[PDB]
């Protein structure tokens, strides 16, 4: 092909990532809830 | 007695050249090393 170039040539950026998250056995769930009371204080209860 | 006026193109499958193609001069130029900010791209993606 008489290019003065011998070998063509790529620079591909290669990125490679890996990652983990480790979280344990337990309930971040409907326990993560605001203040039971919040603004319905009005409501009597002692063992709720 | 003769008398009219006619255009024509410059055919530019044949002529239309002829003139300094401004590609070349500026695709032989920097456009290699120009290509070459790749490195200073790789750096702002790594802190990306």
């Amino acid at each position: 092909w008489n290019l003065d170039q011998e070998n063509l040539v790529s620079q591909p950026r290669h990125n490679v990532m890996v990652k983990s998250k480790l979280s344990p056995e337990n309930n971040i769930g409907k326990t993560l809830s605001v203040n039971p009371f919040t603004t319905a204080w009005e409501l009597l209860t002692l063992s709720f | 007695d003769i008398n009219f006026y006619t255009r024509q193109v410059i055919d530019p499958r044949l002529c239309g050249g002829l003139a300094f193609s401004p590609k070349l001069n500026l695709f032989r130029y920097l456009d290699a090393m120009s290509l070459s900010w790749n490195r200073s791209r790789l750096k702002i993606s790594r802190a990306t």
